[PDB]
């Protein structure tokens, strides 16, 4: 498939931590996803591709009842190493890191797997994380720091009937899963619910690190937030604690032409050593 | 002792002290450490490995020692870190009907590598013959049960034998120990250290609306105002002790002595009287 | 080494509290046990393993294991309580420390009797002899734990119902040969090397334990003494 | 230390039921009472391990039930001339060697193995007091590094006693009698396994004898052959 590119418009700003602010603005700095990127638009309507996660991944879902569910997260995915193989079954979410390669197919009965190997963890968490003209999107922050395989989600009830893409407007995520295992991830593969016996299309980005001024409401809620590296804007909006500058010119971090080349000049070349007439004669030595 | 269980246990509070009253245990030695501050020792996880041998047999299970049961059936190196908790179980396993159901391997080529389950029935081929499968002068079974029965007396009775495997990998522990707490007092500066969090102050009653998933909270430049309790939901307050500066009201040393005494920040009801601003 | 108060006090009608400060080589990694001596006769179990009692101690007496010392715990004492308690535990380097002593004073079947005592010639000695009666020796261990006239007590030998690996103390050791035999029950005890600073009673203790107190370090006691032979040899 | 009669010469082959006495327990785990017939010249053979089922040998001696708490070994009407010593062996206890008996002359009358394996010795004659010997039993039948084999000697008027344990691949315990002096080494996985002597203290003059199977944890090991002795004649 060619898979395209969509606009990605403010959306995916978590709470980094769990602290209550009431009418403040806090300048955060970790992972999030940058405003005005692009975004793949693999469609669901044949798609299972293998994707790079490199620090942290944006997952989106616009499926109906149970089109997309589940996740492949794993470096290797293969036998050695171990994988994670968070799906989501009736009414129940099982989650465990043991190192289950594959079968024949990432599809779905655990017709994803078919193996037996060594665990590590078996968290099965019992809540589930998952009207004509109303669709529901699901979006999904991964990130993973050294002893924390942290997942943030929010499920919205999108109105619109648009063509398929990312709404207007700001949503935070809530965290609710915080297990605590150890396993280098590099590699995303996707499955859906085939089910034989446009439909829905996810989306995927990408975190990098960068700084945010996150607006909390007087119920302890965030609002909105805005970036600090976008626009000649954004970075006087950073600079000051207020989200409206007022009329004037200010001063804001200074600029580096960082260089290019590098050139090391040492002086000529001579007074060569009579090595050369050394080791060339007859009669040497005893 | 050839088909040990290896469950995997974690994510528990695991308080050592109840294990004290649980049964009437007969030996609860721990090599590693010792079980006053293993309580407070977090860990990734436990393997428990439990078996059945006599008495005689319990002496065995050392870090590092040979046997008929130690480097046959269940070796343990010199870094077991756990204990060897064991006691009798002669009072619902010895029948008068025959005991042909345990085993201990008799037979065996080598030693086996420690903290290893073999799982096998074959024959034993004593070698210099192929035993295709054969009971007579070269091959024999490798297994014989045990003479457990009720009218004996110790050491030679069904001891479970049951160790802990302690490791610590490349990964967060899970398992750490049992956590007391202590009453909560309100409108008194005292300390607290509520998860951690560390410090003194008067703990109040507040009227904020802390989000499902929010446990501290700070405010507008980097002081804790008010957290989440550990125990069941309550939105409490923490504000900063009883503090303030004292000033002295002298006429001079020239009419009398008579002084004043003025503490800022107290509405005389925190330390004749007066209040003010 | 075990600290415990010399000579403590109390009063009628309340409770006191004896305590028995160890390092954790020998508490930290072992049990508690707590005995009682009456004054002229034999001594007797009273709380072994820190959480049960014997059949004959009531539930007068309590122990626990806060920690890595012991505490004792008298609720309602009376003058029947006036008696001696002595602390014990088993060290991880193959040894039997006993306690002091308290002097709790306040101012308002089967027999295990052994022989083979008497005053000798410097130097050399004679066996330490010892019997019973229908006890089940083979399933039983036996302890010497001798005290001398006045002072405490303290452990010297052990052997094993199985009869095989046995200990000596720090002070007895090669001198000393402890074994059993075929007969009926009996314990012989040899003696070499006298240095006439033995004068003490060689108490023939029974235990209920099957293996020697290394191994077993949950079930380790001691069931009732037996009437010693007081041994003076006084050089 | 076990009881046995000192001799036994009364009613020749009908009231004889020699026995060993001194357990009193219930020979500990596996009820496994040994009986050999030790013969002068040629090694012992045999006669019954278990209480019963007695393996392909003479038919008239049988029904080894343990009354009380010994092994009452019915061996009247078996026959009236027979010139050996039988030993018992109990007390199964975690190492614990010795566990044969004293000799018992079983005499009824008084006056009136070979090719199965292998047997061979080192034949230590006049050995020099200390140094270090080397005793073989070089079997080129059943395997002499699979099996668990011992070694036991004995002396002239004293019995039997268990003087070395060897496991399959990793025990090498040693006796109560050498208590350390005695090292056992084991020669080539496929040629043979033979000992050592270690700077021996005058007391193993006794004659060796190399067994091919336990003798306390005995195991039927489809037939037990043994091998004749040599003596050492120390020079001390």
């Amino acid at each position: 498939l060619p898979p395209a590119y969509t606009n990605s418009f403010t959306r995916g700003v978590y709470y980094p931590d769990k602290v209550f602010r009431s009418s403040v603005l806090h300048s955060t700095q970790d992972l999030f996803l940058p405003f005005f990127s692009n975004v793949t638009w693999f469609h669901v309507i044949f798609d299972n591709p293998v994707l790079p996660f490199n620090d942290g991944v944006y997952f989106a879902s616009i499926e109906k009842s149970n089109i997309i569910r589940g996740w492949i997260f794993g470096t290797t995915l293969d036998s050695k190493t171990q994988s994670l193989l968070i799906v989501n079954n009736a009414t129940n979410v099982v989650i465990k890191v043991c190192e289950f390669q594959f079968c024949n197919d990432p599809f779905l009965e655990f017709r994803v797997y078919s193996s037996a190997n060594n665990c590590t963890f078996e968290y099965v968490s019992q809540p589930f994380l998952m009207q004509g003209n109303f669709k529901n999107l699901r979006e999904f922050v991964f990130k993973n720091i050294d002893g924390y395989f942290k997942i943030y989600s929010k499920h919205t009830p999108i109105i619109v009937r648009e063509p398929e893409d990312l709404p207007q407007g700001f949503s935070a995520l809530e965290p609710l899963v915080d297990l605590p295992i150890g396993i280098n991830i590099t590699r995303f593969q996707t499955l859906l619910a085939l089910h034989r016996s446009g439909a829905a299309a996810y989306y995927v980005g990408y975190l990098q690190p960068r700084t945010f001024l996150l607006k909390y409401n007087e119920n302890g809620t965030i609002t909105d937030a805005v970036d600090c590296a976008l626009d000649p804007l954004s970075e006087t909006k950073c600079t000051l604690k207020s989200f409206t500058v007022e009329k004037g010119i200010y001063q804001t971090s200074n600029f580096r032409v960082q260089p290019t080349e590098s050139i090391v000049r040492f002086p000529n070349i001579t007074n060569l050593c009579p090595f050369d007439e050394v080791f060339n004669a007859t009669r040497f030595a005893s | 002792v050839y088909a040990w269980n290896r469950k995997r246990i974690s994510n528990c509070v695991a308080d050592y002290s109840v294990l004290y009253n649980l049964a009437p245990f007969f030996t609860f030695k721990c090599y590693g450490v010792s079980p006053t501050k293993l309580n407070d020792l977090c860990f990734t996880n436990v393997y428990a490995d439990s078996f059945v041998i006599r008495g005689d047999e319990v002496r065995q299970i050392a870090p590092g020692q040979t046997g008929n049961i130690a480097d046959y059936n269940y070796k343990l190196p010199d870094d077991f870190t756990g204990c060897v908790i064991a006691w009798n179980s002669n009072k619902l396993d010895s029948k008068v009907s025959g005991n042909y159901n345990y085993l201990y391997r008799l037979f065996r080529k080598s030693n086996l590598k420690p903290f290893e389950r073999d799982i096998s029935t074959e024959i034993y081929q004593a070698g210099n013959k192929p035993c295709n499968g054969v009971a007579g002068f070269n091959c024999y079974f490798p297994l014989r049960s045990y003479s457990f029965r009720p009218t004996y007396g110790v050491g030679h009775q069904p001891y479970r034998v049951v160790v802990l495997s302690f490791e610590l990998l490349h990964a967060p522990a899970t398992v750490c120990g049992p956590k007391k707490s202590t009453n909560l007092v309100k409108n008194k500066c005292v300390n607290f250290n509520f998860n951690g969090l560390k410090g003194t102050g008067v703990l109040t009653e507040s009227n904020k609306k802390f989000l499902p998933f929010q446990q501290f909270g700070r405010d507008i430049a980097d002081t804790t105002d008010a957290v989440r309790d550990p125990q069941t939901l309550e939105i409490l307050d923490i504000t900063p002790c009883s503090f303030g500066g004292v000033s002295v009201i002298t006429p001079g040393t020239n009419t009398s002595n008579q002084v004043a005494v003025l503490y800022q920040g107290v509405n005389c009801t925190e330390v004749n009287v007066f209040q003010t601003r | 080494v075990l600290t415990q108060p010399p000579s403590a006090s109390g009063t009628p009608g309340q409770r006191v509290t004896i305590s028995c400060s160890g390092s954790s080589s020998n508490i930290g990694s072992n049990t508690v046990n707590w005995y009682q001596q009456l004054p002229g006769t034999a001594p007797k179990l009273l709380i072994y393993s820190n959480n049960q009692r014997p059949s004959g101690v009531p539930d007068r007496f309590s122990g626990s294991k806060s920690g890595t010392s012991a505490s004792l715990a008298i609720s309602g004492l009376q003058s029947e309580d006036e008696a001696d308690y002595y602390c014990a535990a088993w060290d991880d380097s193959l040894n039997w420390v006993f306690g002091g002593g308290t002097k709790l004073t306040v101012l308002g079947e089967v027999q295990l009797v052994e022989s083979g005592g008497g005053v000798v010639q410097p130097g050399g000695s004679l066996r330490l002899s010892c019997a019973a009666s229908g006890f089940r020796f083979d399933d039983h261990a036996m302890h010497w734990v001798r005290q001398a006239p006045g002072k405490g007590l303290e452990w010297v030998s052990v052997i094993s119902g199985d009869g095989g690996s046995t200990y000596y103390a720090d002070s007895v050791k090669g001198r000393f040969s402890i074994s059993r035999d075929d007969s009926k029950n009996s314990l012989y005890l040899q003696m070499n090397s006298l240095r006439t600073e033995d004068t003490a009673l060689y108490y023939c203790a029974k235990d209920r334990s099957y293996g020697p107190p290394d191994v077993f370090n949950y079930e380790y006691g001691m069931d009732v003494w037996g009437q010693g032979t007081t041994v003076t040899v006084s050089s | 230390v076990l009881t046995q009669p000192p001799s036994a010469s009364g009613s020749p082959g009908q009231s004889v039921t020699i026995s060993c006495t001194g357990t009193s327990s219930d020979f500990g785990g596996y009820n496994s009472v040994s009986w050999y017939q030790q013969h002068p010249g040629k090694a012992p053979k045999l006669m019954i391990y278990e209480v019963s089922k007695r393996p392909s040998g003479v038919p008239d001696r049988f029904s080894g039930s343990k009354s009380g708490n010994t092994a009452s070994l019915t061996v009247s009407g078996l026959q009236a001339e027979d010139e050996a010593d039988y030993y018992c062996s109990s007390y199964a206890g975690s190492n614990n060697f010795d566990v044969f008996g004293t000799g018992t002359k079983v005499t009824v009358l008084g006056g009136g193995g070979g090719s199965e394996v292998q047997l061979v010795e080192s034949g230590g004659g006049l050995i020099q007091p200390g140094g270090s010997l080397r005793l073989s039993c070089a079997a080129s039948g059943f395997t002499v590094s699979s099996n668990y084999m011992s070694w036991v000697r004995q002396a002239p008027g004293k019995g039997l006693e268990w003087v070395s344990v060897i496991y399959s691949g990793g025990s090498t315990y040693y006796a109560d009698s050498v208590k350390g002096r005695f090292t056992i080494s084991r020669d080539n996985s496929e040629n043979t396994l033979y000992l050592q002597m270690n700077s021996l203290r005058a007391e193993d003059t006794a004659v060796y004898y190399c067994a091919r199977g336990e003798i306390q944890p005995y195991y039927y090991y489809g037939m037990d052959v043994w091998g004749q002795g040599t003596t050492v004649t120390v020079s001390s």
